[PDB]
RNA sequence: UAGCUAGUAGGUGGGGUAACGGCUCACCUAGGCGACGAUCCCUAGCUGGUCUGAGAGGAUGACCAGCCACACUGGAACUG
RNA sequence: ACCCGCAGAAGAAGCACCGGCUAACUCCGUGCCAGCAGCCGCGGUAAUACGGAGGGUGCAAGCGUUAAUCGGAAUUACUGGGCGUAAAGCGCACGCAGGCGGUUUGUUAAGUCAGAUGUGAAAUCCCCGGGCUCAACCUGGGAACUGCAUCUGAUACUGGC
């Protein structure tokens, strides 16, 4: 039904003076740990209020991943910049798998029996922007009247 | 041309030995082609012993290979 | 079956030996392709049928002489 | 690139950061030390830096690196030399070991006594 | 050595009392129980938040009595024939003879339990074992040497065996000195407070 | 010039169906054909017709079932300086089983699913999804 | 470093070896080889194998099996 | 071997680390100096970073350091890279050897694939089991060396004709 969690934080980079900049950056993700995710990126003056204006944004949007024997219903391309990102099916009855920082994601979408490479930028605030061009990028036919699969 | 011998099973310094089917020229490490059972020199009281494999042996009974003096006292160790 | 090649005379200045020219495929070392590869050797003949341009099937044989195996078996394609 | 390219030619290779010419391939010789100097150090710091030059046992002369606690060297007495990477100085490749030769350790130490040098037994 | 130093440091850490030098009744026995080490606190950093699972690691190693180099092991045994591996470790480190022989009630401690298999006064299927590490499978039975069986310190560990929950997976006697591991323990039968959704996460390095 | 049949029909159609076309038309050849009289099998193509004797076209109808698209890959990966020999079992599972693997052999061209049943192997020509 | 060259290249006798072949003593002709790097110069034991890894390769050559040469050095010959 | 005695706890515990990544920390000395580190960095009177000191963190009969070689470096791109500019398209065209080339029906079966024989020892990583207390050592078959040669076939595709 609902799962929540916290990725990344970082304090924006700006030498403004003299002293430097209090704003922060933050992201974070929802879903449900069934088959959907959502993802929200924040900026704001120190990390109490930047983390908030991320789940506000997280909690805006929701996509369906398509699965199918509990697994990725295929492989998929999705790239945003720097990050190449490419996500693969795995076995039965396995979990890692999933490691690092893609875990993180696959935690709320329930399936960790998920391979992924990033050919580039590991980058979690543009990484996260490749894997939901993927999600994007699934397939659900409406094709099974001439087509196989399914 | 192949003689019924002995070979090593490991062990270091606790002799078992494979019998086994080779021809008796060259070195003795490998060259075999069969194995027929287990001399076991070091078994008293136990209840696997002296041991022949009766199927594996069959082509080599009789006349099929050499019989060497290391197992000329074999069938007599072995039940029988 | 016999141990035969097809090839073109390239050079016919010796006593009675002739020299020909075979074509082979070789693998490219990284993309695996099929390249085309000459190789150049002497073929032992005594009819003097051919010349230069001239195309001949070669046997491989016992050596013939200092490294030369091969023998004219006929001529296959005439120059003009 | 072209799908044909790469025949009879292995891609070239980088090599892994090897530097010590004057060790022979060894992980250390012995040196005589012949001078000592003070070099400026680079970025802004209250600091100033020391080294040595050195003559091998080999046939060979460099300059080498100084330090651990401050130092104890004088002319001609003889010390061991190896790789060291600095960093604290610019140019540099050596480094001199301590409790080693005339080389002295670290005078009175109660933890990490296996590193740089530590006194005899008895009494 | 094995451990050295007070035991009850790591009941102290808890703030519940960790199974730690019990005997008779394992309770009181004015060694500052329920009560905070140190006095600074108070006021702690809340992790990074990966220190949960080093943390929840390091529970298992005091309590079950192995090291890194094995536990390693132990996961990679437990990442294998079905089932998750958090709930595969945690019945793999169950199936120790030394704990066995805790949980059978011949020991009031693990250390005193691990000591009957140190100074081989312990049997598994009519064989004398003097390794820690030895696998307890489905029908092994467990006992005491027949002229060790009437040493006092096995008869001092029966004092806890009238309080403890009874290890629905094995069965004992007193009367003979001798047990039988009877099935695997399944995480719907046995109950820990040790967070099985975090031993998996691990390596991770 | 027609140098290359497999570097033309898969160009032809890629770019096609970014076009949104509904038939596409090409030079016709054995080959050009042998592929399509197995895209007509697997549902890829809902008509081809052939027209023009001593200079014959194909043309391919594709079948579409809501809007946009019917192939979503459509790459030779082999290549003509080596191309990609598979033997009876080696024959790929395209997109882990959302697509197929077009195969030349000795019985023709055919699918990775029909040359298995056949007991066969060979080249592949096209991996399709 | 781009040229190398009278057993170098083909032929005829008689020897030699257990055996094919210039392996060998002597003739008669002017051929043959080099970019897959011949020539010239430097340097050298090595394969199956190892470590890493989807796969492969630079370097390595222990195991467990193979394998080129040497016994101061430069070389030769018999017995078998 | 394996088992049994005499002596008395008898002779038996350290190594690196304690600013950050990195779990462990606080109290004095020094005062931009002197000393310290893998990198970032520390130091002017409150230094968790230097010296001093009590405890603590991690590993343990080991613990740290280091040399060579791989690896992260998808930072030599076979797997899996680029050339308007940030680094690379010859000043340009012609061309011998090499590389590449429309289409159909015959024909060949080199290349490709199929049915088998022979072999790739001991091993590799892996699946299941055995002789000895575990283990080495020794296994006893799987999975496998995807190549190389022969025999018997297929002819779509590529090449020869």
């Amino acid at each position: 039904e609902l799962q929540e969690k916290l990725i990344a934080v970082n304090r924006v980079s700006k030498t403004v003076k003299g002293g430097r900049i209090f704003s922060f950056t933050a992201l974070t993700v929802v879903g449900d740990g069934n088959g959907r995710v959502g993802f929200g990126y924040g900026k704001a003056r120190e990390v109490p209020a930047a983390i908030q204006k991320a789940m506000e944004k997280a909690r805006r949007n929701m996509i369906n991943v398509a699965l199918n024997n509990g697994t990725l219903q295929h492989p998929v391309k999705g790239v945003h910049t720097g990050s190449r990102v490419f996500m693969q099916p795995a076995s039965e009855g396995t979990g890692i798998i999933a490691g690092g920082a893609m875990r993180a994601v696959l935690e709320v979408a329930g399936v960790h029996n998920v391979l992924a490479k990033a050919y580039g930028s590991t980058n979690p605030i543009n990484v996260v922007r490749a894997t939901i061009d993927g999600l994007e990028n699934m397939n659900s036919p409406e094709m099974v009247a001439a087509k196989r699969g399914k | 041309m192949v003689t019924i011998r002995l070979a090593r099973h490991g062990a270091k310094k606790r002799p078992f030995y494979q019998v086994v089917v080779a021809d008796s020229r060259n070195a003795r490490n490998g060259r075999f082609i069969e194995r027929v059972g287990f001399f076991n020199p070091i078994a008293s009281e136990k209840e696997e012993g002296t041991r022949l494999d009766l199927d594996r042996i069959a082509h080599w009974v009789g006349q099929g290979a050499t019989i060497s003096d290391r197992v000329a006292a074999l069938i007599k160790e072995v039940n029988k | 079956k016999i141990r035969t090649l097809q090839g073109r005379v390239v050079s016919d200045k010796m006593e009675k030996s002739i020299v020909v020219a075979i074509e082979r495929f070789v693998k490219h070392p990284i993309y695996g392709k099929f390249i085309k590869r000459t190789t150049k050797l002497h073929v032992h003949d005594e009819n003097n049928e051919c010349g230069i341009g001239d195309v001949v099937e070669i046997r491989e044989c016992r050596p013939l002489s200092k490294t030369k195996s091969w023998t004219l078996v006929r001529v296959v394609e005439k120059a003009v | 690139a072209t799908v044909n390219q790469l025949v009879r030619k292995p891609r070239a290779r980088k090599v892994a950061k090897s530097n010590v010419p004057a060790l022979e391939a060894c992980p250390q010789k012995r040196g005589v030390c012949t001078r000592v100097y003070t070099t400026t150090p680079k970025k802004p710091n209250s600091a100033l830096r020391k080294v040595c030059r050195v003559r091998l046992t080999n046939g060979f002369e460099v300059t080498s690196y100084i330090g651990g606690e401050g130092h104890n060297l004088q002319e001609h007495s003889v010390i061991l030399i190896r790789g060291g990477r600095v960093k604290d100085l610019p140019g540099v490749r050596y480094h001199t070991v301590r409790g080693a030769l005339d080389c002295s350790g670290v005078k009175d130490r109660k933890q990490a006594r296996s590193k740089y040098g530590v006194k005899r037994p008895k009494a | 050595a094995r451990y050295l130093g007070p035991k009850l440091k790591l009941s102290r850490r808890e703030g519940t009392d960790l199974f730690l030098k019990s005997g008779v009744r394992a309770i009181d026995t004015k060694c500052k129980i329920e009560q905070a080490p140190g006095q600074h606190g108070a006021r702690k950093p809340r992790l990074s938040d990966y220190g949960v699972q080093l943390r929840e690691k390091q529970k298992v190693r005091r309590i079950y009595g192995v090291l890194e180099r094995q536990f390693r092991n132990y996961y990679k045994e437990a990442a294998r024939l079905k089932g998750n591996t958090g709930e595969n470790l945690l019945a793999l480190l169950e199936g120790r003879l030394d704990n066995v022989v805790y949980r059978m009630g011949f020991g009031a401690t693990r250390a005193e339990a691990r000591q009957l298999v140190s100074h081989k006064a312990i049997m598994v299927n009519g064989r004398v074992v003097n390794i820690a590490s030895y696998q307890v499978s489905p029908n092994d039975v467990v006992s005491i040497r027949e002229k060790a069986k009437k040493q006092s310190r096995v008869k001092a560990a029966l004092e806890l065996a009238e309080q403890r929950e009874k290890p629905t997976w094995l069965e004992v006697d007193a009367g003979k000195m001798e047990g039988t591991f009877k099935r695997k323990p399944e995480r719907s039968d046995l109950s820990a407070d040790i967070n099985e959704h975090l031993i998996v996460e691990l390596y991770s390095k | 010039s027609m140098q290359d049949p497999i570097a033309d029909m898969l160009t032809r159609i890629r770019n096609g169906q970014a076009a949104n076309k509904a038939a596409v038309t090409m030079p016709s050849s054995k080959l050009k054909v042998a592929i399509a009289n197995v895209l007509k099998e697997e549902g890829f193509i809902e008509d081809f017709k052939v027209e023009g004797d001593t200079k014959p076209e194909l043309e391919l109808t594709l079948k579409y079932f809501q809007g946009k698209a019917v192939v979503e890959s459509i790459q030779r990966v082999s290549r003509p300086g080596l191309r990609i020999y598979k033997r009876k079992d080696e024959l790929p599972k395209v997109m882990a089983g959302l697509g197929i693997a077009v195969v030349s052999t000795s019985k023709g061209v055919m699918t990775d699913r029909a040359a298995r049943q056949a007991g066969l192997g060979g080249e592949i020509i096209c991996y399709v999804a």
